[PDB]
């Protein structure tokens, strides 16, 4: 069951008294028809923000973005796939040293690099767009629709997924965090795996700058809780590579005995 | 953030602390150099007109 | 017991003759029925202060004014906890340095600092207007009804502590000292806490511009007087803390042996 398939959140048109609350509106709305009216006082024309309308428009526009910013993500791996090809495939007659050879690659490893994290940064403009539209939908009841749902984690996890490519690790922790609160989320290991080396990029800045102790310990302490749940949601509990985790930990924390 | 030295979106701005970022800058000034001639020329383009016209 | 349940402070409405008395002024009234009746001498007017009409008058003014200050006062402490719940709760997508976050909070502490200093002046302004109307309630005998106090002690008690959020210390021993001459106000801790600290305010403007000695020595005998009452109130006499008040009274003051 794919929730994009129809491209909508919620999809709008039964009480005989509610279709007659209905007509009657309109007809009023027909009396004081007036297109150039624009409410001095913003309260009132506001709560169209509730509307289904509002939030369909709004959940459209953060689609909209979402697909672009894939496109750009996955458009640059076809170009460095192309990128690769084209160069492999060309003659090279004035290439005879070893160290011609290692030189000529550094430049295209150069490239590749340089062009991957224009695509990383202007994906990630078109996801941070996404994330706003749907953040102003101030609907509760909309906001818990499998669609609603569907959207969010696949926007938080390409937003997460290439904030951490930008090496802007802290930033991926607050939307981390909401990613894993939403349906069943928590379980997925590569939730924690991101969460474990982003609160450690964080231990070390507070080790490095010589910060608080009580923040170096938060952060120490946030790092060891994702890292052992990766471990277990991946290869399970009491497993070799669990019992190896534990260790470490141990080793790193500080206890009293 | 409109002469390019700043994301209007994210809100971050250039940064030095990188020999390979700090090459990319030059070019980025660049172009906030020539926004802002671009802009005194307008204006000065106006002043000239303005003090034609007081003439007249 | 609620004393403002009704809001009035003395119910207006029995004997044959002041029954039949009435009857014959209101009968004179009549006959002098002039609405644009102006009087030049003021003195006969003026005895209408004395009525039971101008204090009920009075006391809803008083009334009225104390419910939009107090209303005023906690408005902002909704407004507190809902800034502070928004601005947590909103993305911060360049923000990755642990100074970047204390820069940021150090920008929220001032506008809630801002805000609350805004909302303690607007109410201040309140409860001074709500003083200002029962100070000129003329009756002594409507001033005892247990109405009267305990609209008397929430309007002194809740400009007390606004104005002590002010820093205007020295304002506050003036009303204080009427605080505590209020039924059995007096027997409140923390009415001798606030005496404490703006004393101690008083003798150290004193100490510091090198004023009169006598006013020096006034200061800091009453400064002992309500810092060693308040300890008894809260915590008893012959009490550890009483105890340990009274070296700290004994060693600042002096004493002849």
């Amino acid at each position: 069951v794919d929730e994009l398939l129809k491209g909508e959140l919620v999809p709008e048109n039964l009480t005989e008294d509610q279709k007659k609350k209905k007509k009657e509106i309109m007809e009023q709305e027909s009396l004081w028809k007036n297109p150039d009216f624009k409410g001095y006082n913003k309260t009132f024309q506001e709560l169209h923000q509730l509307s289904k309308t509002f939030a369909n428009n709004q959940f459209r526009l953060a689609l909209s973005n979402y697909q672009s910013g894939v496109n750009t993500i996955m458009k640059n791996r076809d170009w460095v796939e192309q990128y690769r090809k084209e160069e492999a495939e060309k003659k090279r007659l004035d290439e005879k040293w070893y160290w011609q050879k290692v030189d000529r690659k550094a430049r295209e490893e150069r490239v590749v690099y340089r062009e991957k994290m224009k695509a990383k940064q202007d994906a990630l403009n078109y996801f941070s767009k996404a994330i706003n539209h749907l953040d102003e939908i101030k609907n509760p009841d909309l906001r818990e629709r499998p669609e609603f749902k569907r959207l969010l984690s696949d926007v938080y996890r390409s937003w997460i997924m290439a904030e951490y490519d930008l090496q802007n690790l802290p930033q991926t922790i607050p939307i981390l965090e909401l990613y894993i609160e939403i349906d069943d989320n928590e379980k997925e290991y590569p939730a924690h795996k991101y969460l474990a080396s982003a609160y450690s990029f964080e231990e070390n800045m507070i080790k490095k700058t010589k910060g608080p102790d009580d923040m170096l310990f938060k952060y120490r302490y946030k790092k060891n809780v994702h890292l052992l749940r990766a471990t277990e949601l991946k290869y399970g509990k009491d497993s070799p590579e669990y019992k190896h985790i534990v260790n470490v930990i141990n080793r790193d924390e500080v206890i009293s005995v | 953030a409109a002469l390019g030295l700043r994301n209007p979106t994210v809100l971050t701005f250039i940064s030095l602390s990188t020999a390979g970022k700090a090459n990319s800058v030059i070019g980025l000034c660049d172009d906030a150099l020539r926004v802002i001639s671009k802009q005194r020329a307008d204006l000065g383009a106006y002043y000239n007109r303005m003090e034609h016209a007081a003439k007249g």
